[PDB]
């Protein structure tokens, strides 16, 4: 008989689960979970150098616009898939229907 | 010999984990002030909140820590010695109460009633003429250690800017007071440096490739404090 | 023009009194009817802006 | 002309990238390991930092019992507790009414007493082939009275 | 109550977060528990997952691991109180 008591303390877990992992896609809008990170957008191949500590990177407006994969290290841009506005143009439609 | 000098612009380490380039980030944490008083010494203090340790000579000049709370009996102290191969950050602690030996073979002459060691990491070792740099900050049981690796021209301090670049963190979970360091790697003389860190806002810059390049203390004079308040390495007249 | 825009932009990046700035990193980490209150900091506070 | 709403392109799918699975815990210790300490003199199993991969645990030695007290068996990977507090020993098959909290008797308050708010799994099952040979350890010794 | 989760808090009995009753609690120990426990009637401990607000299943012992019914016994007593309460 073996008895496992599961204990804790406030400091930092150390005794976690085991972790999966997915392949990886391109020119795709997909939902992504990078080491933690959330988020949606395109993931694209990127050409700006990283110092050998960093994570991710951010913009001006401090935003996610680059991370690192955590399998490889290879650093992946990130574009949002596409929105804008949508408008209707019509005649009266005491005229006609099209539209 | 407790002298003192000036600490010029020494003192600044990467805050984060992001990559930056050609953007000007203020942020806002524990800094050593420019132009503070720094006690040389040659030949048993407070913790505080984070040291700056400048010793270099020129190859061989220090080679251990202690950073306990009650530096004796079983309370623990985050031990860090470093040598050749490895270093050993581990939680184990000696009765001490005495100078190590500066032997220039073994871990002898250091250590008494070596008890139990709970955490016992390893990693690369240290070392990388030669300007070594320290900051030991702890914060929610996270000891975090930087470093920096510039060659010394200047037997004085070689005034200029440096970046120190993380090391490693762990997360221990204890809280520390005191620290003694130890030496040697015999006539001769050993420079030794210390500072203290205080909250402080500063002004970083970012080149294009991410490495920080100037900083800006916010509270030194009146033309600084501008700075910081248009964002701006250079102000117009007005 | 160019910094209301910057301006708008940044205040999303505030956590208004709120665990964080992230609306599903603390949809996660918290009881259902706790973090009902929590959206609503973020909520008046992007109202505001 | 009239705007009425806005366009978005939803994603197509969901991915996920984690580091390398690395350092599992010591449990694989206890596997190919048919003999350990007693119940008064119970081996400490404190566990370090590592991956709790549990899946293993039902495999080696099928589990009579996969109960847990404090938590569930659905719930047992997902769990990141700071550390693990891991006893084992031998005990009678007819005992089985002495492992739970309360049902004190003759291991409780003489042998290494079970607390009684346990917060894990208990786990128990008829290893009397893989420990007790033809030979048998009758030398083993456990307390059937105290005074303490 | 409405929100919180874990073990037979979802498992059986779902409160809907728009709850807008009042729970009322009728306490009678030595009447609703036998003296060795009431196993006449049991409750469902280790079933497959939770399951959504006013839902009620009834299927025992179908499932199996990939562990037969897994009531639990009672062990009630009738002046017990802690763990053992019949608490209607
Ligand atoms: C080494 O083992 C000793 C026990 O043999 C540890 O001392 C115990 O530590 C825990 C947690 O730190 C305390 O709750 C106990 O009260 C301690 N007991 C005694 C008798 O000291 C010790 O922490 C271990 N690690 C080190 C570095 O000594
Ligand atoms: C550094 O020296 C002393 C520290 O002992 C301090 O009082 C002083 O203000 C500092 N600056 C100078 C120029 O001495
Ligand atoms: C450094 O210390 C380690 C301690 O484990 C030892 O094994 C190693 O030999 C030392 N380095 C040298 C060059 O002796
Ligand atoms: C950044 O890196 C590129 C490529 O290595 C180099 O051409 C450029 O000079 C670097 N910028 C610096 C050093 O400021
Ligand atoms: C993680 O596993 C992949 C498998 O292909 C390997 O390529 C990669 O190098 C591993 N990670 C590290 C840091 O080595
Ligand atoms: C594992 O158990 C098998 C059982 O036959 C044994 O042959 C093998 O040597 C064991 N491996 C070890 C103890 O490393
Ligand atoms: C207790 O566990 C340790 C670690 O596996 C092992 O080396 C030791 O032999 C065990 N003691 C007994 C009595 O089984």
């Amino acid at each position: 008989v073996v008895v496992l008591s599961f204990e804790l303390l406030h400091a930092p877990a150390t005794v976690c689960g085991p972790k999966k992992s997915t392949n990886l896609v391109k020119n795709k809008c997909v939902n992504f979970n990078f080491n933690g990170l959330t988020g949606t957008g395109v993931l694209t191949k990127s050409n700006k150098k990283f110092l050998p500590f960093q994570q991710f990177g951010r913009d001006i407006v401090d935003t996610t616009d680059a991370v690192r994969d955590p399998q490889t290290l290879e650093i992946l841009d990130i574009t949002p898939c596409s929105f804008g506005g949508v408008s209707v143009i019509t005649p009266g439609t005491n005229t006609s229907n099209q539209v | 010999t407790q002298s003192y000098t000036n600490s010029f612009t020494r003192g600044v380490y990467y805050p984060d984990k992001v990559f930056r380039s050609s953007v000007l980030h203020l942020t806002q944490d524990l800094f050593l002030p420019f132009f503070s008083n720094v006690t040389w010494f040659h030949a048993v203090l407070p913790f505080n909140d984070g040291v700056y340790f400048a010793s270099t000579e020129k190859s061989n000049i220090i080679r251990g820590w202690i950073f306990g709370t009650t530096l004796d009996s079983k309370t623990q102290s985050l031990l860090i010695v470093n040598n050749a191969t490895n270093v050993f950050i581990k939680v184990c602690e000696f009765q001490f109460c005495n100078d190590p030996f500066l032997d220039v073979e073994s871990e002898s002459g250091v250590y008494s009633s070596a008890n139990n060691c709970t955490f016992e990491y390893v990693s690369q070792p240290f070392l990388m003429k030669n300007l070594r740099e320290f900051v030991f900050k702890n914060i929610d049981g996270y000891f975090k250690i930087y470093s920096k690796h510039t060659p010394i021209i200047g037997r004085d301090f070689p005034q200029g800017f440096s970046a120190l670049e993380p090391l490693v963190d762990l997360p221990i979970g204890i809280n520390i007071t005191r620290f003694q360091t130890l030496l040697a790697l015999t006539a001769g003389a050993a420079d030794y440096y210390v500072g203290y860190l205080q909250p402080r806002t500063f002004l970083l810059k970012y080149n294009e490739n991410g490495t920080i390049t100037d900083a800006v203390d916010c509270a030194l004079d009146p033309l600084s404090e501008t700075k910081c308040t248009l964002k701006s390495f250079t102000v117009e007249k007005g | 023009n160019a910094q209301a825009l910057n301006t708008l932009v940044k205040q999303l990046s505030s956590k208004f009194g709120a665990i964080s700035s992230v609306l599903n990193d603390i949809l996660s980490r918290l009881d259902p009817p706790e973090a009902e209150v929590q959206i609503d900091r973020l909520i008046t506070g992007r109202l505001q802006s | 002309i009239y705007q009425t709403s806005n366009f978005r392109v939803q994603p197509t799918e969901s991915i996920v990238r984690f580091p390398n699975v690395t350092n599992l815990c010591p449990f694989h210790e206890v596997f190919n390991a048919t003999r350990f300490a007693s119940v008064y003199a119970w081996n400490r199993t404190r566990i370090s930092n590592c991956v709790a991969d549990y899946s293993v645990l039902y495999n080696f030695a099928p589990f009579f019992a996969f109960k847990c007290y404090g938590v569930s068996p659905t719930k047992l990977n997902d769990l990141c507790f700071t550390n693990v507090y891991a006893d084992s020993f031998v005990i009678k098959g007819n005992e089985v009414s002495q492992i739970a909290p309360g049902q004190t008797g003759n291991i409780a308050d003489y042998n290494y007493k079970l607390p009684d708010d346990f917060t894990g799994c208990v786990i128990a099952w008829n290893s009397n082939k893989l420990d007790s040979k033809h030979s048998g350890n009758y030398d083993y010794w456990y307390r059937l009275f105290r005074k303490s | 109550a409405p929100g919180q989760t874990g073990n037979i808090a979802d498992y059986n009995y779902k409160l809907p977060d728009d709850f807008t009753g009042c729970v009322i609690a009728w306490n009678s120990n030595k009447l609703d528990s036998k003296h060795s426990g009431n196993y006449d009637y049991w409750y469902r401990l280790f079933r497959k997952s939770k399951l959504k607000p006013f839902e009620r299943d009834i299927s025992t012992e179908i499932y199996q691991a990939g562990c037969y019914f897994p009531l639990q016994s009672y062990g009630f007593r009738p002046t017990y109180g802690v763990g053992h309460q019949p608490y209607r």
